[PDB]
């Protein structure tokens, strides 16, 4: 019925692909040791 | 598939409960390794 | 004639859930780029090489405390392009010497033309007048005053303001300090804008709550309200008593009063941006001559004028070296400023 | 030979009542820097 | 309306209200002298800022 | 004190003291009256944008509005509508009591945030304190924009109320 | 009946009055110049272009009059010094009374264009409605610009029938008004090149000249006609209000930063001649040559200048002012007299030691010395009972080299630290605090104020071209939204194109 | 550099993941706007 | 509505939850090995924590030249042992 | 002076709101 | 003379064509695909 | 106190020439019918 990939799909991933990225990266940063 | 089958409550209650642990982790943080002032 | 501009046009106003319009061609990239810029810069960038400063979560950083910080004062007030003569093409250095906060700062600016061509392009299609568009250049003379014709007025972008919350922080004091900012009536006059502003936002928003009609019968009024009614859902009549018979006046034209609350706020932002626009030229309200000579000459007259001076005194000593280190300021001890005991 | 452009000028009392108060008020702030 | 020698001289420079050239007319070329615009203010932005630096061009004082 | 510059002699040394600029409730404040002056702004540029045509050009559209009429003065569904498509549909207000809620909820429990920040640090609860955060693998202190704020508190602090202090400690 | 704030929008269909209150707008710009310029005239001392140049006396018009080659007086005085010139007609005063007798000229137009607005001319001769044909208009007046233009660049900026304009040297020592060749190569386009100035007004009024006989000979595309709102007077207003902010942004930035149409003899010195020492490197860059060529420390010293150690000094630099400091600059710091001389710092050890300068921001600033490699070796303390920088300590003198106080040397610590205290400031004179009651605080000079002036205007009228943009494209709902606007057409999915009813 | 493919490579899998499940309807998406 | 599919439907599908519970953590442990590899470092040229300084020095690496600023990091970076 | 200005300004504010309260126009319904 | 600046000002000019080349041909295109029903 | 004394006529003539302007044009408009 309705369409996959539409200009809201891309909208989307644009802002939640890299903000998981984000995330994971500043998630190991906790673990880092001076 | 059909969207329907698993409930928007449990949805909501899981992604909430991810919020918080990586929220949390960035609590914990604030008190070990750079930036924990030690 | 139905050509292929006509079917673009077409294709960027349709009903979508985002519309986008040609404005959009202008707003999402340039939008989107500012902010992956200040994410990007937050979480990665240093400001070791341009300030003497972390500021970044890889380096221990928190929310508070990240920032895109302005390139070093060197720099003067270089574009930055990373294709320019200082980076060359290197994508490394180009981060290490403060492009990001160039690069952040430009496509903030197109941006933010592009979003208000997009509040004219809707209001034109769906036939609103273009008021919030006309309200919306308030922020953008902010913005133009403060991250562009301030630095570009002084000796380089370092004395920008930097994209994070702290930095802003220090950007506030600095204003203090040096510009004796909170004596300007331009900022005065901006104050009153923005307090009156949210007082008009508080004040109307509790008066419509508190004047509706009972058009239900639940104890959630929210539910009585259509959106094609065609009465008012609140008594205009019983508001206007009520504030005459509390403060003395009220509104009673219901046009003049949501006009105002748009004139109050855009007033207020637009002075303190002519303001900002002196301060570029070190143009400041920063003394009262009457003050400064009978306080020469008469050791025993104090106001708070002039205990606030000794305030501003205090922060360009104590702050100046570790502000601003490419000046190298070394002050011994001896000379700092200080009261008794501390 | 009259021209047809012309039009009536109005204010009205609140109007002026506001135009005052600004007036009055922005003297009250500017005063001080004008005496210096 | 009242007429003078003078209006009577200059009435054909007023005659044409609304006359307009049919379609895009000369839009497309229109388009390529506002491009080449845009890059001349690029030009003479990026001199004076320093941003492009030619050979014999010294942005100074010191060139008199 | 009860005056316009013994107004900002008491933010400046307030911010000596407590560090307010750093404390999550002055924070709130701000986002208050920022958020209360952008949201009066936009209910004013609404609202006077969807006005319906009751008047000629060569009067004020107020004249088009009378105190006391049974019918609503502008179009909601045609505000709606605009600003539904400058965000996206779902972060626009169509019902104008809800919306009327908002306008008088942000700025007034921001501001009880602001209140309750100056009451709170008067018992000395003061704001964030990120000094020497940062250390490097020799222990090194890294400055982060907090310790420069820290340089601009000092200079403050050792300049209020020059004569009024014996011992080293301003302890209130 | 109309609100205030629109009372003058009875003109929008009335040409004639247009052109009237054109015209008496005209008439007060015209004589704010010419009494502007006989205000300046009654105040402005010409004793001294040395140390007492017009922008140290809050001269504004006068530099634009001595840009373009106005330098004498009827009186017999020019800016440059000279006596016993005759300037001809055209010396400042008659520059005024020129602008005075077109301002008068122009009310009496005002009035006649006032009284006699139905003119034939102004009305469409198929209609017999007022009506202005805007692009034909706008190819007529671009047409007379690019032939201004042209002859402006062509005749009175190269000599070759008018004055030149004011040039000099990079120190702003020997400035005098010269015809002046065009740059035609990529140097033209320096800022600091005044060829580049002459060329320009050539190349871009040749340009003008075309471009204006296209407008004049080919209509608006029926496309641009419709989107722009040609027949709408009001677009025109918008547009030319986006030129003319654009315009004041860029004559706001060569003021600041410096460029060859703002000299420094006109209009002072920048704030970054100050920020990077330019003056003080070559003060220092001439007393090397003449130490190196076998001078002493005194004869290098005496052979700067005045006018070139006047610039190595804070009070001139335009950063330095205050928003309601009113007046000349002379009215802070005083009317300078005399170059001092160059001071020189040692201590007991006999070390050189150079006092830090006072950067532009600080409004007060501590005194320190250090040595030639940054080392603090003296310095005012302020907490006295720690001090070991102090000049009583360290044994600190001063020696002056040129000026008035050559070869006097100063060693008691009252005296050393009072001219410490002026060192901050860059080189030292004196002044005459007297005549005018000067206050002893810095003031902005011609320079600030034209700045600060064009910056302000220019954002505000970014808003006046954002109003009158938006009167203009969205003029059918200016009083109102149509009030049977169907729900549909702006409700979700009615329509695939947005405000589109064909496509239902 | 070594890292750049362990960095990429949890994404190049998740890339051809999210293809192999959605193919058969995105082709069919396709195909209906033709 | 505006014709796409609602988002409640497509978060409560099981297609959508197999497609991203793939598609997320792969993103996340990217994300880590960004940091956890020292790449991050690298493209950005952000001091470790043993490289903001040389063992004895305490002055700061700041850029003072505007053309040659490219050249005085690579020689702050070199002066590191 | 100054004084004198100060407290003439301020004045006139506070008759200004005595007007504006008592000799406003009324608002009428219709 | 092509001075290292002058070519990295052509770089910057043929890298701005280049993307607003392919963003214009990318939207036409699509337009052309999904043209709206008159 | 050593104040600027122009401060006194820029102060009046602030006040009273647009408070002048204004009842003018109010007085104006009660006078018409
Ligand atoms: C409203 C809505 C708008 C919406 C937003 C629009 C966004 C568009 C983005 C445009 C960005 C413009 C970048 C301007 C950079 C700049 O200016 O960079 C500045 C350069 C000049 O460079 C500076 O020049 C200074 C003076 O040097 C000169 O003097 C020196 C010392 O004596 C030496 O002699 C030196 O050789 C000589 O060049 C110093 O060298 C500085 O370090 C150096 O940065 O000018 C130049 O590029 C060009 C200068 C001429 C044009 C300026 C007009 C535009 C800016 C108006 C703002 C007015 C600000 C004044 C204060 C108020
Ligand atoms: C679409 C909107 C948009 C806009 C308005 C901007 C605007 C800007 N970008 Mg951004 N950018 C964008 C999208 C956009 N960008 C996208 C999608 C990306 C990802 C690739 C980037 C990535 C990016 C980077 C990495 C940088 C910028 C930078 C800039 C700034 C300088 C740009 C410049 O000088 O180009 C000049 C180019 C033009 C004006 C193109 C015009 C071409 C004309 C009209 C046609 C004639 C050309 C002709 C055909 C070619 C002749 C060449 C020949 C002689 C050799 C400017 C603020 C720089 C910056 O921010 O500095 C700090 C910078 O370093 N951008
Ligand atoms: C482009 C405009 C411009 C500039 C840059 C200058 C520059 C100068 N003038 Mg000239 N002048 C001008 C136009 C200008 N003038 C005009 C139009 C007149 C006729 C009135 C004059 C008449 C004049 C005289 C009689 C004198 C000067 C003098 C000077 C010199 C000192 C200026 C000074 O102290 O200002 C001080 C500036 C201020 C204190 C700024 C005022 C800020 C205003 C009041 C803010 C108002 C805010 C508003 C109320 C808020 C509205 C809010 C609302 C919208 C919500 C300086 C070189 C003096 C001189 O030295 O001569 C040798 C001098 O005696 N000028
Ligand atoms: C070339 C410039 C120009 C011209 C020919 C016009 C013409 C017009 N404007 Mg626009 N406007 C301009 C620039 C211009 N404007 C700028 C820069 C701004 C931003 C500030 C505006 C913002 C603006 C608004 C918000 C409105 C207009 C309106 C109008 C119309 C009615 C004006 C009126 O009756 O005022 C009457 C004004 C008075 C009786 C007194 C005003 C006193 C001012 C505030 C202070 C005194 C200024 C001083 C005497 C002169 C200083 C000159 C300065 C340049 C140095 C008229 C078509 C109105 C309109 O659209 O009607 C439908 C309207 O609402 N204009
Ligand atoms: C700090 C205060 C403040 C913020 C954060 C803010 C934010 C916003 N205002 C908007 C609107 C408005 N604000 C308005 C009046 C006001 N707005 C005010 C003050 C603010 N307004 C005030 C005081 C007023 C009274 C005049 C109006 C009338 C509107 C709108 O109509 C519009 C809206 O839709 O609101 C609902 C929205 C514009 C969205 C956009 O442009 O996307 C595009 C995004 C772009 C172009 C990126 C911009 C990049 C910026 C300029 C630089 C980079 C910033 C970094 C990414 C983040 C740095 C963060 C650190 C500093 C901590 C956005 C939510
Ligand atoms: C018709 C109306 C006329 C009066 C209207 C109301 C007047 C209000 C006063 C306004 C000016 C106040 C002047 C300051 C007090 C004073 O006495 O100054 C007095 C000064 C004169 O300066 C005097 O000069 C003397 C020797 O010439 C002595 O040195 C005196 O000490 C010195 O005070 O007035 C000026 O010169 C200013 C003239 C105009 C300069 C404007 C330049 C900047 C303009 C940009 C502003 C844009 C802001 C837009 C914001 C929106
Ligand atoms: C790094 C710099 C790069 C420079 C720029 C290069 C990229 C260009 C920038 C702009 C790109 C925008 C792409 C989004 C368009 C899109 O996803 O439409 C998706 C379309 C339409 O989907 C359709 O979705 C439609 C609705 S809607 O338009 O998506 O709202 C629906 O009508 C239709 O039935 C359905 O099939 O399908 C396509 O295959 C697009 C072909 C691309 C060639
Ligand atoms: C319930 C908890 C609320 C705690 C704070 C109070 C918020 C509401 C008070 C604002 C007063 C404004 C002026 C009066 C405005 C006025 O007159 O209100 C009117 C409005 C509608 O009144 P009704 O009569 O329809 O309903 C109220 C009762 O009669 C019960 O039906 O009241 C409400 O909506 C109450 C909502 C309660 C639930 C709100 C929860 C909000 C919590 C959100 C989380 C905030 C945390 C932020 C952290 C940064
Ligand atoms: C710069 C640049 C660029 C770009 C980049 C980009 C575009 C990026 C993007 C990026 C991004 C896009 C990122 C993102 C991120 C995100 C994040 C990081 C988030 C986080 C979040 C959080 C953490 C949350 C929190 C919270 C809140 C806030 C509230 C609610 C609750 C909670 C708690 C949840 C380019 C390449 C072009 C070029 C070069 C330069
Ligand atoms: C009739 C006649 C005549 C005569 C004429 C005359 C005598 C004229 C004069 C004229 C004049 C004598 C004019 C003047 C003018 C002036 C003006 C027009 C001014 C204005 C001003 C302003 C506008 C200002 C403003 C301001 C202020 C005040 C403050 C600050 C800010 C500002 C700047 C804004 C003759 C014999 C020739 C012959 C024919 C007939
Ligand atoms: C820049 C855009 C200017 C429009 S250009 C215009 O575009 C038409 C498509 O409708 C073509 O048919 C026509 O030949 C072309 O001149
Ligand atoms: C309308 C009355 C104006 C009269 C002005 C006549 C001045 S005319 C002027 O007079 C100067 C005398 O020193 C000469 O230097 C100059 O050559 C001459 O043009
Ligand atoms: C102790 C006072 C005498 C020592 C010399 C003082 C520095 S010099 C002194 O500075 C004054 C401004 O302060 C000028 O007005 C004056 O012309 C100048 O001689
Ligand atoms: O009193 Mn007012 O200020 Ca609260 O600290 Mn302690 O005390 Mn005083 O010192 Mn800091
Ligand atoms: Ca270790
Ligand atoms: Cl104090
Ligand atoms: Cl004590
Ligand atoms: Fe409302
Ligand atoms: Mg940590």
């Amino acid at each position: 019925s309705y369409p996959i990939f539409t200009v809201r799909w891309v909208a989307v991933h644009t802002l939640a692909v890299p903000t998981i990225f984000f995330l994971g990266a500043i998630a190991a940063m906790q673990f880092i040791q001076r | 598939s059909e969207g329907g089958r698993i409930p928007l409550w449990i949805v909501a209650t899981v992604a909430g409960m991810g919020v918080i642990v990586i929220v949390g982790l960035f609590f914990y943080g604030a008190y070990a390794g750079l930036g924990s002032s030690l | 004639e139905r050509g292929w501009f006509d079917i673009l046009d077409d294709w960027l106003k349709r009903d979508r859930f985002v519309f986008v319009g040609w404005s959009g061609i202008l707003l999402f990239p340039c939008a989107y780029l500012a902010l992956g810029g200040w994410l990007t810069g937050t979480t990665f960038v240093t400001s070791w090489y341009t300030h003497g400063l972390a500021s970044s979560y890889l380096e221990g950083c928190n929310f508070l405390t990240v920032a895109v910080s302005t390139p070093a004062n060197s720099m003067g007030h270089s574009l930055l392009l990373l294709w320019g003569p200082e980076a060359q093409g290197d994508f490394t250095r180009w981060c290490q010497l403060g492009g990001l906060w160039t690069f952040i700062a430009l496509h903030g600016a197109f941006g933010l033309i592009g979003f208000m061509l997009r509040q004219f392009e809707i209001a034109r299609l769906v036939g609103v007048r273009p008021y919030n568009a006309i309200a919306f250049s308030a922020p953008i003379a902010v913005f133009v005053s403060v991250f562009l014709i301030y630095p570009l007025g002084q000796s380089s972008w370092f004395f920008a303001p930097s994209f994070g919350v702290a930095a802003i922080f220090r950007f506030l004091l600095f204003f203090q300090g040096f510009h004796n900012w909170t004596l300007n009536p331009f900022h005065m006059m901006g104050v009153a804008g923005v307090l009156g502003g949210a007082l008009l936002c508080a004040i109307h928003g509790a008066t419509v709550e508190n004047t509706l009609f009972q058009d239900g019968e639940g104890a959630s009024t929210f539910r009585a309200f259509n959106p094609t009614q065609a009465e008012e859902t609140y008594s205009m009549v019983t508001a206007n008593r009520f504030w005459s018979q509390i403060f003395g006046i009220a509104f009673s034209n219901k046009r003049w009063l949501h006009f105002f609350m748009l004139f109050v706020p855009v007033t207020g932002l637009w002075m303190s941006a002519i303001g900002v626009v002196g301060l570029a030229l070190n143009l400041r309200s920063y003394d009262f001559i009457s003050q400064e000579i009978r306080a020469a000459e008469d050791p025993e007259f104090e106001t708070f004028y002039t205990k606030n001076l000794l305030l501003n005194e205090g922060i360009r000593a104590w702050m100046a070296p570790q502000d601003q280190p490419h000046e190298n300021f070394v002050f011994p001890e001896e000379v700092l400023p200080r009261g008794n005991a501390l | 030979e009259p021209n047809p452009n012309r039009q009536p000028v109005e204010l009205n009392r609140t109007s002026l009542y506001l135009g005052l108060l600004l007036i009055l008020v922005l003297a009250l702030l500017f005063s001080s820097y004008f005496f210096n | 309306a009242r007429r003078t020698w003078l209006g009577d001289i200059l009435r054909p420079l007023n005659s044409e209200y609304g006359k307009v050239a049919p379609g895009w007319g000369t839009t497309p070329l229109m388009a390529v002298f506002m491009g080449l615009f845009l890059v001349f203010l690029l030009i003479i932005l990026e001199i004076y800022n320093s941003t492009l630096i030619l050979d014999g061009v010294n942005v100074s004082w010191k060139a008199l | 004190p009860l005056g316009i510059s013994g107004t900002f002699n008491f933010m400046i040394v307030f911010q000596a003291e407590h560090n307010i600029l750093m404390h999550p409730f002055h924070q709130l404040g701000v986002a208050g009256v920022f958020g209360g002056a952008l949201f009066c702004a936009m209910h004013g540029s609404l609202v006077t944008s969807s006005l319906i045509r009751e008047t000629t050009e060569t009067e004020s559209a107020n004249y088009g509005y009378k105190f006391g009429q049974e019918e609503e003065t502008y179009n909601i569904v045609a505000a709606h509508g605009y600003f539904g498509r400058l965000i996206f549909q779902y972060a626009s207000f169509n019902n104008s009591r809800s919306l009327h809620f908002f306008l008088a909820a942000w700025p007034v429990v921001g501001v009880w945030f602001a209140a309750l920040g100056i009451s709170t640090m008067a018992f000395n609860l003061n704001g964030f304190n990120f000094n020497h955060s940062v250390i490097d693998a020799k222990g090194n202190v890294i400055n982060t924009w907090a310790d420069i704020i820290n340089r601009a508190n000092l200079g403050m602090e050792v300049m209020h109320e020059r004569n009024a202090h014996n011992f080293p400690l301003d302890l209130a | 009946g109309l609100p205030w704030y629109r009372v003058h929008t009875v003109l929008i269909n009335d040409p004639g009055r247009l052109i009237a209150a054109h015209l008496m707008h005209t008439a007060l710009v015209a004589g704010w110049a010419g009494s502007m310029a006989l205000y300046e005239l009654a105040t402005f001392d010409p004793s001294d272009p040395v140390l007492n140049p017009m922008w140290r006396q809050g001269m504004f018009v006068l530099p634009f009059m001595a840009r373009l080659g106005v330098t004498g007086s009827w009186s017999g005085w020019s800016i440059t010094g000279e006596t016993g010139i005759d300037p001809g007609f055209w010396s400042f005063e008659g520059v005024a009374l020129a602008h005075i007798v077109l301002s008068g000229l122009l009310f009496l137009a005002a009035c006649w264009h006032w009284v006699y607005w139905d003119l034939e001319l102004f009305r469409d001769p198929r209609t017999g409605e007022p009506a202005l044909d805007l692009p034909k208009m706008f190819g007529i007046h671009l047409f007379l610009a690019g032939l201004l233009c042209f002859g402006f660049g062509a005749f009175h900026l190269t000599g070759l029938f008018g004055p030149g304009m004011w040039v000099s040297d990079p120190y702003g020592l020997t400035g005098s008004v010269q015809p002046v060749a065009p740059e035609w190569g990529p140097d033209g386009f320096n800022p600091y090149n005044p060829g580049g100035v002459v060329a320009h007004h050539i190349a871009a009024g040749i340009v003008g000249i075309i471009a204006g006989l296209f407008h004049i000979l080919v209509r608006p595309p029926q496309r641009l006609y419709k989107a722009l709102r040609m027949g709408n007077i009001e677009t025109v207003l918008s547009s030319s209000i986006a030129a003319v902010f654009f315009a004041a942004f860029v004559v706001a930035g060569t003021m600041w930063y410096g460029s060859a149409t703002t000299p420094i003899e006109l209009f002072g010195p920048t704030r970054y001649q100050w920020d990077s020492s330019y003056f003080q490197q070559e003060i220092n860059r001439r007393v090397q040559a003449s130490l190196a060529s076998g001078a002493t420390l005194e004869e290098a010293w005496s052979a700067i200048p005045e006018k070139l150690a006047f610039y190595d000094y804070i009070g001139n630099n335009p950063a330095k002012g205050g928003l309601f400091r009113t007046g000349p600059m002379n009215k802070g710091d005083g009317i300078a007299q005399a170059w001092k001389g160059h001071a020189v710092f040692r201590n007991k050890e006999g070390e050189e030691l150079f006092v830090r300068r006072m950067p532009a921001f600080f409004e007060s600033f501590p005194v320190i010395l250090t040595d030639k490699n940054g080392v603090v070796k003296a310095d005012i303390p302020f907490r006295r009972a720690e001090s070991k920088y102090s000049f009583e300590q360290q044994g600190v003198t001063v020696s002056f080299y040129g000026g008035e106080l050559n070869g006097q040397t100063f060693t008691d610590p009252p005296t050393v630290k009072s001219y410490a205290r002026k060192a901050i400031f860059g080189e030292i004179f004196e002044f005459d605090t007297e005549t005018l009651n000067s206050d002893g605080i810095f003031r902005t000079s011609p320079r600030g104020w034209f700045t600060f002036a064009h910056a302000v205007f220019a954002l505000l009228f970014f808003f006046g071209h954002i109003w009158h943009g938006a009167r203009t494209l969205f003029r059918d709902v200016f009083s109102g939204i149509d009030p049977e606007l169907s729900p549909e057409q702006v409700e979700w999915g009615f329509y695939q194109k947005v405000g589109d009813v064909t496509t239902r | 550099d070594w890292r750049v493919l362990v960095v990429l490579l949890p994404v190049l899998l998740a890339a051809g993941w999210a293809v192999r499940n959605i193919l058969p309807y995105a082709v069919k998406q396709v195909q209906k706007l033709l | 509505t505006t014709g796409e599919r609602p988002f409640s439907d497509i978060i409560t599908s099981v297609r959508y939850w197999v497609i991203h519970s793939i598609t997320i953590p792969a993103l996340f442990i990217a994300g880590w090995l960004f940091v956890s590899t020292g790449l991050a470092y690298d493209v950005f040229g952000t001091p470790r924590p043993d490289s903001y300084y040389a063992q004895e020095q305490r002055s700061i690496p700041l850029v003072t030249d505007r053309f040659e600023a490219k050249q005085q990091v690579e020689t702050f970076l070199e002066q590191l042992k | 002076m100054e004084t004198i200005t100060y407290v003439f300004i301020f004045a006139c504010i506070i008759a200004l709101f005595f007007f504006a309260i008592f000799f406003r126009e009324p608002p009428r319904i219709t | 003379t092509i001075t290292p600046s002058l070519k990295g000002f052509f770089i910057g000019l043929l890298s701005g064509a280049v993307v607003l080349g392919l963003t214009f041909a990318v939207l036409i295109a699509i337009s052309q695909i999904d043209k709206v029903q008159r | 106190m050593e104040v600027n004394q122009l401060g006194l006529i820029a102060t009046a003539l602030f006040v009273l020439v647009p408070s002048v302007f204004l009842i003018i044009l109010y007085v104006q408009t009660e006078s018409q019918q």
